[PDB]
Parts: C-alpha cells; structure tokens; sequence
C-alpha cells in the first residue's frame, strides 16, 4: 500500500563508463582486395550491411578526447599490426657488408650534393660459397660513410637489425571498424561544435564507429574526417604550451605528391630461399620528389584558421607561422606513405606566414627514405622495397598538428610551429566522438507491488 | 513505438520501462588480432550469467520485472512513487542508489528465497 | 521407446513431440590445434544461450513446451490441426515457415512479456 | 549465521540445507600464461550450465530446492527421514548414493518433464 | 562406446564434391607438417 517494496528490472537504460576490448570490422568489399592479406584484414568481422544509429534523446553525456581509452588500444594494435607483418618477411642481416659507393650517373653541380649513392658490395649467393660482387642504389638518408674510394654502410647497422618489407604486401590505409562486445556500446556525440571534451547536447549510441583509415602521417592529418561549419580547434591545455593543438579542417586542401623516378627493381638473390630487392638504375631524368599544395586554398584556410585562433589568444593579436624547431627527421619534415614509399616533406613553405588583426601550386621539397623506424621503435628496422615506375598520389589534408612557443611576451603575439612525433594523436583527431561504456541492466527500484505466499 | 537500444535513456523511470525488453535483446546479441574478440565474447557470456545468476537467486529467475517481499528503507533516498517514475531518469537514479546497491542485493538472495524456498517445502509436504 | 539424439527426425511433429528431451540433453554435452576445440565449445555455449535467451523474454522461460497469446495467421501457410501433427515432419514444417520465422518471433517477444509482465505489476498491487 | 562459502560441510544435511544460498552465490563468481586462466574460467561456466540444464529439464528451473515426483526406491539406501537430514552430512551421503546417482537423473529429465509438461498441453486446450 | 542413430523415414542430400569436411582437414595437415618441423634443425649451411 502505502508502504513500498523493491522491484528487480531487467534491461535498464544504465551505463558507465569503463575500458574492453574492442574488436575490427571493415565492410566486405575491403576483403575482396585479397591480395595476400593486405595490412590487417584477415579474419576481421565483415562490417554490418545495414548499421543502426539510435539518438538517445534528452540525453547529455561527458567526452573527454583525451582520456580516450579507444585511442590508446588502437595504437597498441596498428604498432603490433606492423611486427606480425614483418615476421614472416625477409630479414637482412647480411646487408651490413661494406659499400663501397659513388654518385649517380647525372650531370653536376655542385650543389646537388649527390642523394643517391651507387653503392657495390659483396653479397652471398644460394650457397654457403663463392660470393656475389652485386651494386645497388641507396639514398643518402638510407647510408652513411665510415674511415681508397668512399665505403658506406646501412644507417641502421649500428642501431639495431634489419627486415625487408614483403612486396605482397601494402601499406595503403583501409576503413576500420572498431566495434564493441556484447554488454557493451560505443556513444557518438553529434553536435556540429564539440572540442572533444566537456557535455554533449546530442548523444546517439552505436555499435561500430564509422571507417576510421590508419593513416600514419605527421604535420598534416591527412585522409581525415572534415569538420563541420567552421574549422574546429582543440587542445589538452591551451594555456599550456607544451600540450600539442589538433586542428580539423572543414574544406579539404587538395595535396598532389609524385616520385619524379622511374626506378628499377633488381632482385638480387640471397638464397636459399630469401631474396633482396634492390634499386637497379634509373630510366630517365634525375628529380626529386615534390608535393603540391594550391596556393589559393592553403590561403583561405590559413586564414580560417587564423580567425579561430583569435577567439582563445584575444580578439585584438597578432599569430605568425614559423617551422619547426629542430630534431628528428620524422618530426621536422611532413612524413607519410605513398604507393609504398615513405616520403619526408620540406614544410617552410605552408608555415611561413604572418597574420596580422585584420595562381598556381606551392611545391614542396621531399626527401625518400627506405630504411625506417616508426613509432620510435628500435630493434625493429624495416627496409622499404624499392617501387617500379613514377609514383603518383592525391590526398586531403583535413588537418593540423601545431605547436607554440614558450618566448613570452605573451599578451602580445603567438608564434606557432607544426609538431608530431606522438602517433596517438592522429587517433583522436578520429576517436573524439567516441567512448567506451558498460551496459549495467540490474536496477532496483521501489512501488507498491508485493507478491504473493 | 520503438525508440531503439538504449533508447528511453533520457526518459523518466516509468517511460523506460516500457522498453525493458529492448536492452534485454541486444544485450547478448547471438593467428592474433582474432583472439582479441575471443576474450572479449567470453567475457560477454560470463557478464550475461553474473546478472542471470543473481536474477535467478532472488526471487526472479523469470526476467523483466519481479516483485519482492523487501520493505524500501527510507535511507535510500526517500523519494515518492510520483517522484521517481516520473521526475527521474535510471541513469540519475542509479547514481543516488548507488551507495546501497550492494546491502539491497544481500536482502534478495539471502533474506528471501533462502527462507521462502524453505518455507514452501514445510507447506507442500502437508 | 528411445530412438536416440534426432531420431524422430522423419516422424510426424506430434510423434517427434515426444523426442524433445532428447535432443535438448544432447545439444550441450557437458599450442594450436587445441585451439580448434576452444573456439568451437566456446560457439557452442553461445548458440545455446541465444535460443535460451529468446525462450526466456518469450512466456516460455520452462524450456521443452510452453503456450502463447498469439493468434495463427492464415498467411503462415494455413493447415488445418491433423494436417500439421499427423502429416508432417518437422523437417519439412520448418521449410515452409521459414519466411515468416523472423515475424512470429517479434509477436512473441515485444507483443506479451512486455505487455503482459507490464499488466501484471497492475494486476499484483492491488 | 554466515559459516561461509562451503562452511555445513561437516554439518547435517538438514543443517547445510541452511547454506544452500551461499555455495551457489560463489559458484560462478562474477601471449601465454595468460591463455591459463582463460580455458579454465571458460570450462566455469560450461560447468555451470551443465548443471543449470539438468537443473532446468527436470522440474526444478527454479534452483536451491525442488519437489519431483518420484519415489524412492529403498534400494537406495534404506534410510529414514531422521537418520538422513539428523546424522548424516552431504559429503557422507552422496558416497552411498553415487552408485544410483545416474539411474535416479534419468528418472527426473524424461520420467516427468518429458510427460508431465506434455500432460499440460492436454489440460491447457481445455 | 560410440553411439550410431540411425535416422528412420530420413532422406538427406550429401555432396562429396561440396564438402567442406575436406577443405578442413586439407587445411589442418598442412598446418601439422609445418609445426611439426618448426623446432627442427635448420640445414641451412647445407647448400656448400
Ligand atoms: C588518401 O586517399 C587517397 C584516395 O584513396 C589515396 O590515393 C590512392 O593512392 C594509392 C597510391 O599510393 C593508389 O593505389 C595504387 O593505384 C594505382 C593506380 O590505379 C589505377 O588503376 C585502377 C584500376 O585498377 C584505376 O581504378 C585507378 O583510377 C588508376 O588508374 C594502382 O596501379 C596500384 O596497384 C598496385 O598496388 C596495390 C596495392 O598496393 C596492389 O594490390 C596492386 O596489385 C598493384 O601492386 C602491383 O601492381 C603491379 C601488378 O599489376 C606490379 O607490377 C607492381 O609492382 C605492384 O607490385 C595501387 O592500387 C590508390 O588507387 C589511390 N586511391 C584511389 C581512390 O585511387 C592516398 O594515397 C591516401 N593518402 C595516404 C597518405 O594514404
Ligand atoms: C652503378 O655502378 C655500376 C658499376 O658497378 C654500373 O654498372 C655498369 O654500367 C656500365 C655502363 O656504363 C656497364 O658498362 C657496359 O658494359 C657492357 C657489357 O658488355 C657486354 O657486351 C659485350 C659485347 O659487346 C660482351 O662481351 C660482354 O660480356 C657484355 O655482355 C658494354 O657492352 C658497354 O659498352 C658500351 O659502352 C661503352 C662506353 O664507353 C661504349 O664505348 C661501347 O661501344 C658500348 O656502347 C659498357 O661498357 C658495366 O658493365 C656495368 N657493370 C655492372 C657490374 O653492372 C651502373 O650503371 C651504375 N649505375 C648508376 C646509376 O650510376
Ligand atoms: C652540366 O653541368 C654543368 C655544371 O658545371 C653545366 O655547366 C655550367 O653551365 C652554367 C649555365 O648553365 C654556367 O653558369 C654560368 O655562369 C656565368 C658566369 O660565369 C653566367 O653569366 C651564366 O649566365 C648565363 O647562363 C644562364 C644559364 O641558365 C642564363 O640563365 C643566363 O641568362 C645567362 O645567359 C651562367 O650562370 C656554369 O659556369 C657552367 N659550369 C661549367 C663548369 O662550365 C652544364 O651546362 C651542364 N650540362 C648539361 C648538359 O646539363
Ligand atoms: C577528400 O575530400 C573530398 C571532399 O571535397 C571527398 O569528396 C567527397 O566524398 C564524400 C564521401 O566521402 C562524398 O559524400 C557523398 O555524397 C553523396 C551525395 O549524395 C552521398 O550520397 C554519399 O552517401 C556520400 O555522403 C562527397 O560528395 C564528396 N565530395 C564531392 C564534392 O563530390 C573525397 O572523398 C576525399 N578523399 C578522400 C577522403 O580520400
Ligand atoms: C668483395 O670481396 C672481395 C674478396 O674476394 C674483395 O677483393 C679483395 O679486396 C681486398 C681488400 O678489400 C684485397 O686485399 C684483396 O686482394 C681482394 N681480392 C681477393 C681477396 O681475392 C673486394 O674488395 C670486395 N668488394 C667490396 C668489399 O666492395
Ligand atoms: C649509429 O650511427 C649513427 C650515424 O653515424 C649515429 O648518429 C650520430 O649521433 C651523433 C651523436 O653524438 C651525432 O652527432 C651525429 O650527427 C649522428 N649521425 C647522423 C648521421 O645523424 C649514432 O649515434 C650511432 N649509434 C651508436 C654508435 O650507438
Ligand atoms: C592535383 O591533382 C588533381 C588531379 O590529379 C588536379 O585536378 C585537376 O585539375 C585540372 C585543372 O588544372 C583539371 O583539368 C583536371 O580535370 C583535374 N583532375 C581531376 C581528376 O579532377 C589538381 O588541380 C591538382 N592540384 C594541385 C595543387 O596540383
Ligand atoms: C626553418 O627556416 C629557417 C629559415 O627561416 C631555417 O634557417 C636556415 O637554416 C640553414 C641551415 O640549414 C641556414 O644555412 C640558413 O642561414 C638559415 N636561415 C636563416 C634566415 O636563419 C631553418 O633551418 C629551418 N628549420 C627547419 C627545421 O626546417
Ligand atoms: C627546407 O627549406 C628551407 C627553406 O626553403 C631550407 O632552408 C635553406 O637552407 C639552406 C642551407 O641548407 C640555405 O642556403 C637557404 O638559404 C635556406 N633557405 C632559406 C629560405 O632560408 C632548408 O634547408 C630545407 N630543408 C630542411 C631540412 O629544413
Ligand atoms: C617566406 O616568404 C617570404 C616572402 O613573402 C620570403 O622572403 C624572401 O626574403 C629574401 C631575403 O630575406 C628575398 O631575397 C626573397 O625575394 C623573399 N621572397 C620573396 C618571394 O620575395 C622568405 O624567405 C620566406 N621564408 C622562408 C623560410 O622560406
Ligand atoms: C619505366 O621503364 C620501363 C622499362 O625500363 C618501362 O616499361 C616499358 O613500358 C612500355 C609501355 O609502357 C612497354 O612497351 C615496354 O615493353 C616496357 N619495358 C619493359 C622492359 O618492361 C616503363 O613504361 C617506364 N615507365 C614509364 C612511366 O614510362
Ligand atoms: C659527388 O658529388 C658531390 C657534389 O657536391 C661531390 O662533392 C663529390 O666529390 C662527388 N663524389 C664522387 C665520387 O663523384
Ligand atoms: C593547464 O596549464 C596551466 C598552466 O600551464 C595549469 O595551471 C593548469 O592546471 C593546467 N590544467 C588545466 C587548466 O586544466
Ligand atoms: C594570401 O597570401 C598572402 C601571402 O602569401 C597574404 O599576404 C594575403 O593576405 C593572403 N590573402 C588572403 C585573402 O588571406
Ligand atoms: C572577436 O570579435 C568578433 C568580432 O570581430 C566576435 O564575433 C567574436 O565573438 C570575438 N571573440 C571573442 C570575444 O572571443
Ligand atoms: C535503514 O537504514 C538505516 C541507516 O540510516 C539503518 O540504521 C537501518 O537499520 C535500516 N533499516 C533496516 C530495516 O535495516
Ligand atoms: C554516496 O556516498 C558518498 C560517500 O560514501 C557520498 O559522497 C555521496 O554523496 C553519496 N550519494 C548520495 C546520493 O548522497
Ligand atoms: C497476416 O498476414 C497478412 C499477410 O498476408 C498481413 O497482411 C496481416 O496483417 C497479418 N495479420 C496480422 C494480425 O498481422
Ligand atoms: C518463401 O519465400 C520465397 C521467396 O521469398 C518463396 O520462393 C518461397 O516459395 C516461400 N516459401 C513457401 C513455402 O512458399
Ligand atoms: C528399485 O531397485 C531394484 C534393485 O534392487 C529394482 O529391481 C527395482 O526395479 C527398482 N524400482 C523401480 C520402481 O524401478
Ligand atoms: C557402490 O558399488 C560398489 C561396486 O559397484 C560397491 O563396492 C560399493 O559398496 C557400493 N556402495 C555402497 C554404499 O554400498
């Protein structure tokens, strides 16, 4: 009567937050490219035909992009995708021979300052003996010199071991899934404005999040998703200059990079059963590679930017773009993969600018390196196989990685520099409308119901 | 209608209990990398059971709603029965109740079908 | 007379009607290439908690036979009573009723422990 | 009195009838050397519904305790109902029984269940 | 002691052809002979 009782209900709208593991899912027609397990999708659950997106309504729920546990597991998975896929590739550990190496045949100047080196050296056949006096052609960033001609050695030889990447095969980046178990679901904030980080007016649940390519770059986000309306800005601790600023953009700036070389792949081999693929001579002229930005779209939204920035620096100051400080070549030059290269772009054209209160393309220098080691890993080096034919590659840059300076003389201009080196932060750039929450259906709850003797 | 899963989330006490059998439904729903959604399913099952388990040792085991032979203590947030099912939401409800979630669960499984059970075994042998 | 696991297979839905604990005892039972086996008990249980799952939001729960408060339609291939039970396997039942499985299942779930358990909290507090 | 998760083990199984509620409360509970815990809490629950299933086809479902009808076969031991439940415990009685333990399963899952469920249907069209 | 029921009145389709009882164990002693020499010595230095 008046007096209540206790009533267990079973299938609650309760959750909280929490961390699981998530698993894959990349449509179906993503398997169909076969070609000997391309980067991951191997025994990944097929995508969802037909998902479902269910707005909870008068629901508010708090993100927080930065204490994001999906990206912290993506990470985790993308560095573990790259050493099972090295595994059973070709090791190069008799690579480390004495190179004795020479420039390419070109024509002068001075100031070329050679970048390819013609290297020669002794190699071992199937056999366990006579040997094998085979040249290849390595980068300058790939060599380097050690005291008669000039004898190199592989840059990585003194740091760590060798693998050869396996031409079956690619690094291009795919559309993931991540999906979570049963008991589980993933929430999406989808409000139009939203820094990654407070309450959400518009939350909507979701099985899987939508296809999310892991496109390793720095710099400049690339093949990223765009923002809505105006260009989004977001940040740890603005206050904090130490704390790196994500930039989403809202129209893509149209990127074309090409390797102006048509190389050839010589397959020398060190048998039994292993076999190196190196860089024969090249048909044609020598040039570098480049990157095209056009000039009148990295204008407008520089200068959208620019305006956003005002409305956390004061309405009334002045934003100068400078490059970077120094370091790493990974962390000082826009690194990404094209066609299976690993390009390394000069960025002191796109960053040098001055923005006060109120035709053609912008080409970038980039320089190719085949011995690697991401994720600041060492122990593992992977030697990127050399690519037949010129290499042609458009992408979007749907944003940026910014830096600023600590020289202050702060209420009166900021300076701000592009940054990187932490991959987890091309993640969020994607994982910020996202969380991970527990479903809890046990609730009790008192009425006047009591049953029976 | 049918707002989804999860749908009824915003919605007071007495609304969302209207979609009770929607959350119950996807709720179980049916070389590395591959292992990872094993742990994962597992850990599904072993959740669904946990819940299933403590519903069955109540005086539930048939799922949904159940009613018990508990008297409310007004220490658990002395609200009233118009105040509850239509002024609150079990997301805002669970955080109050929270507190003594685990004395209430200790009164289901013990006090109860542990002396009813045996109560009705003195009643049907007669 | 025990013809064993799916042995009234090719018997008449009424005389396989008498086989149903049969075939529900032995529907559970109880370094790689040990892994074969894992994954595979693992998708055992999980396939029977999903049919577990749906007889129990169903008015079933009591496994083997239970009624619902749901009218045939004719559309579902209408046959008469001694047309289903003397004349049919369950095999051959199941060929026709195929299209419109997925449907009955959504009439037994939704339509009656939900509005039925709902009425019944009614029907208790008084 | 809570003497814990198997604590009327030495206790008259009239006494540990008490402490049913508590060993079945912890019965479930809730890169190698990893892959240890994960077979054997998987065979937990396989454990766990083996016994549920055998629980739940004969005419029991609800746990703790249950009637059947079935009579007891003096056979079993002759005991009577003051010399089992007053001067015996569970772990002495089920050394005797063990020898019948598997004749008296079957007796309950198709003896009853299996027509009793089945005389339902008779007396539920009427 | 096996247990063999035989279906009466059941008539069933097979296909030896379009059986993936095959492609299994095809697939499970392949798997075999390569674990099978995974911890075995490697005559690499053979080949003089
Ligand atoms: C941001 O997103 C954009 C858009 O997705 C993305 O652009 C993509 O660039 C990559 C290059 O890195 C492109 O991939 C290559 O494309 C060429 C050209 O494709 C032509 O032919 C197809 C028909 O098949 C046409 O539809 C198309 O329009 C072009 O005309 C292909 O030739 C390449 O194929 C090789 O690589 C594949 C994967 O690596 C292999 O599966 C394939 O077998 C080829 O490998 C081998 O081919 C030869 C044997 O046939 C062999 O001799 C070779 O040596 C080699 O081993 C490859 O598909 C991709 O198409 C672009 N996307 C689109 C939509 O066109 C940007 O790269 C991305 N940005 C970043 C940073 O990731
Ligand atoms: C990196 O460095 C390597 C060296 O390790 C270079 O490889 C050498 O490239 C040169 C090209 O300048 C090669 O020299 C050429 O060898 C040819 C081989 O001769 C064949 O034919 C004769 C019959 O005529 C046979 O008897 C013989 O057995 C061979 O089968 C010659 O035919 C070439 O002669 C031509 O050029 C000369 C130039 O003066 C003319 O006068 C001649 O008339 C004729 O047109 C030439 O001599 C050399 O063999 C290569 N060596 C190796 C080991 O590969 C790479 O080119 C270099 N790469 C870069 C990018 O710098
Ligand atoms: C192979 O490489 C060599 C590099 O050593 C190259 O020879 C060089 O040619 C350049 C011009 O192409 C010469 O530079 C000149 O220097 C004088 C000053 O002494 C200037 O007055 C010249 O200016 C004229 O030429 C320019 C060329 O673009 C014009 O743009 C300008 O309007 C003037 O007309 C010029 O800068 C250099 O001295 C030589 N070097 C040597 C060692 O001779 C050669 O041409 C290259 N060959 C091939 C086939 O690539
Ligand atoms: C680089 O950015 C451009 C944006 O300028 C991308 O082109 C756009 O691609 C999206 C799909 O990712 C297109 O959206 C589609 O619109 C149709 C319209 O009805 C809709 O039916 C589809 O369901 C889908 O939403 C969009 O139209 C298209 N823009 C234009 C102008 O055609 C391009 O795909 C990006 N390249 C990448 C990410 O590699
Ligand atoms: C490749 O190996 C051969 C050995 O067959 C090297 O030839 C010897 O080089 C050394 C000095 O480096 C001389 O003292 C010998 O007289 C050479 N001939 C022999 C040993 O028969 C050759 O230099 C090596 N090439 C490289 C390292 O590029
Ligand atoms: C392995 O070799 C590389 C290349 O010689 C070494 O990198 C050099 O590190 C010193 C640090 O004092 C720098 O001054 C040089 O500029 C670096 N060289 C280049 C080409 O960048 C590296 O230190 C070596 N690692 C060892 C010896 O453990
Ligand atoms: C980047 O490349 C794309 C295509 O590779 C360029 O788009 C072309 O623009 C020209 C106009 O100059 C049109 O005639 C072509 O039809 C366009 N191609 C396509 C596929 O649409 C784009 O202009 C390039 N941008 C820069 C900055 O180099
Ligand atoms: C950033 O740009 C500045 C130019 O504004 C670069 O400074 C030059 O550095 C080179 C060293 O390679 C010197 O020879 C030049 O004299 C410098 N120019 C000036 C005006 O100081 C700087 O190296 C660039 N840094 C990066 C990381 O790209
Ligand atoms: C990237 O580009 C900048 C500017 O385009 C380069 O800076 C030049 O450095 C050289 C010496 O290496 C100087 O002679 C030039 O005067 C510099 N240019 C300017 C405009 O000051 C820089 O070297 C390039 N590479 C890197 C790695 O930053
Ligand atoms: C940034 O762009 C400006 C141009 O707006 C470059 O200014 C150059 O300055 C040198 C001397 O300081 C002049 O000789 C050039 O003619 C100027 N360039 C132009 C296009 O007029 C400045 O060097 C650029 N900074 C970097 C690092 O590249
Ligand atoms: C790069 O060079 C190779 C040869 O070294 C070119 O391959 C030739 O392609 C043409 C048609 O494109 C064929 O008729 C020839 O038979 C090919 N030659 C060989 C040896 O395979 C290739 O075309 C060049 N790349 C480009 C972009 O022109
Ligand atoms: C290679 O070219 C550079 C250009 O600066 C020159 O200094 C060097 O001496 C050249 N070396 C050889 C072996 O030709
Ligand atoms: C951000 O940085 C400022 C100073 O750099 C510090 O006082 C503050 O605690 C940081 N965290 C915030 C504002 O959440
Ligand atoms: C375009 O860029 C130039 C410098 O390259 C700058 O002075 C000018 O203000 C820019 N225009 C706009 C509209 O932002
Ligand atoms: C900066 O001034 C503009 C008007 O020029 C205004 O729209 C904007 O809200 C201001 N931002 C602030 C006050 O943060
Ligand atoms: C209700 O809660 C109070 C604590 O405020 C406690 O003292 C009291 O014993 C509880 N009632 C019962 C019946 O246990
Ligand atoms: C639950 O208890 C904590 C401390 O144990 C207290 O801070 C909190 O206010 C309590 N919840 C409510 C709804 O009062
Ligand atoms: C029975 O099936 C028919 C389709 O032939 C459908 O139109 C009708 O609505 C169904 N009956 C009910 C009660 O839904
Ligand atoms: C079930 O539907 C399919 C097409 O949806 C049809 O071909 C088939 O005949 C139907 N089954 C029966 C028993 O009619
Ligand atoms: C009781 O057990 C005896 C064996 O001693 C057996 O012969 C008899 O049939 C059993 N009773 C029943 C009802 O089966
Ligand atoms: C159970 O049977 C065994 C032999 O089958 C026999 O030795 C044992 O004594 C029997 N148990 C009892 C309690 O008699």
């Amino acid at each position: 009567a008046e007096n209540l009782w206790v009533t267990v209900y079973y299938g609650v709208p309760v959750w909280k937050d929490a961390e699981t593991t998530l698993f894959c899912a990349s449509d179906a027609k993503a398997y169909e490219t076969e070609k000997h397990n391309v980067w991951a999708t191997h025994a990944c659950v097929p995508t969802d035909p037909n998902p479902q997106e269910i707005h909870l309504e008068n629901v508010t729920e708090e993100f927080n992009m930065w204490k994001n546990n999906m990206v912290e597991q993506m990470h985790t998975d993308i560095i573990s995708l790259w050493d099972q896929s090295l595994k059973p590739c070709v090791k190069l550990t008799p690579l480390c021979v004495t190179l004795q190496c020479t420039n390419v045949t070109n024509n002068i100047t001075d100031d070329m300052r050679g970048e390819l080196k013609n290297c020669s050296f002794n190699m071992t056949t199937e056999l366990r003996d006579k040997k094998q006096k085979v040249y290849s052609l390595f980068y300058r960033l790939d060599v380097v010199q050690i005291n008669s001609n000039k004898e190199y050695r592989l840059i990585n030889c003194n740091t760590s071991a060798i693998t050869q990447a396996c031409p079956k095969v690619s690094f291009e980046p795919i559309p993931i899934h991540y999906c979570a178990p049963a008991g589980f679901a993933i929430l999406k904030c989808k409000d139009k404005k939203f820094n990654g980080t407070g309450p959400c007016p518009s939350v909507s649940t979701v099985q899987c999040t939508h296809g999310i390519k892991p496109v390793v770059s720095t710099q400049l986000l690339l093949n990223g998703s765009l923002a809505e309306e105006e260009v989004m800005i977001r940040s740890e601790n603005i206050t904090n200059n130490a704390k790196n600023i994500l930039v989403q953009f809202n129209t893509p700036v149209q990127i074309n990079c090409t390797r102006p070389n048509n190389n050839t792949r010589k397959s020398i081999r060190i048998g039994p059963g292993q076999a190196f693929y190196a860089t024969g001579d090249i048909i044609g002229d020598i040039r570098q590679a480049h990157c095209n930005v056009s000039k009148a779209t990295w204008n407008e939204t520089l200068g959208k930017v620019v305006k956003q920035l005002r409305k956390h620096f004061g309405n009334n100051t002045i934003i100068r773009f400078a490059n970077s400080s120094g370091g790493d070549l990974e962390v000082t030059t826009h690194s990404f993969n094209c066609g299976g290269e690993f390009f390394y772009c000069n960025t002191s054209g796109l960053f040098n600018s001055t923005w006060i209160s109120n035709n053609d393309s912008i080409t970038l220098p980039c320089r190719i390196k085949q011995i690697i080691n991401m994720w600041q890993r060492i122990g593992q080096a992977m030697y990127a196989p050399p690519i037949q034919g010129v290499i042609r590659c458009v992408s979007n840059i749907t944003g940026l990685i910014l830096t600023r300076d600590g020289g202050s003389t702060n209420s009166t201009t900021e300076t701000f520099r592009p940054g990187g080196g932490d991959m987890r932060d091309n993640w969020r750039s994607e994982l910020y409308k996202y969380k991970v929450v527990k479903i809890e259906p046990l609730g009790v709850a008192p009425t006047r119901c009591k049953r029976r003797v | 209608v049918f707002l989804g899963f999860l749908g009824a989330a915003g919605s007071t006490m007495g609304a969302a209990s209207m979609t009770l059998t929607v959350q119950a439904r996807n709720l179980l729903s049916g070389t590395v990398w591959g292992i990872k959604q094993l742990q994962a399913r597992v850990l599904a099952v072993e959740r669904y059971l946990r819940d299933q388990q403590l519903l069955g040792i109540w005086g539930c085991s048939g799922k949904l709603i159940c009613c018990t032979n508990v008297p409310w203590n007004s220490s658990w947030s002395n609200r009233n029965l118009s105040e509850i099912w239509d002024n609150m939401t079990w997301l805002q409800w669970d955080k109050e109740i929270s507190n003594y979630t685990q004395i209430i669960y200790g009164l289901l499984e013990e006090s109860q079908n542990q002396q009813e059970k045996n109560e009705q075994d003195l009643l049907a042998l007669d």
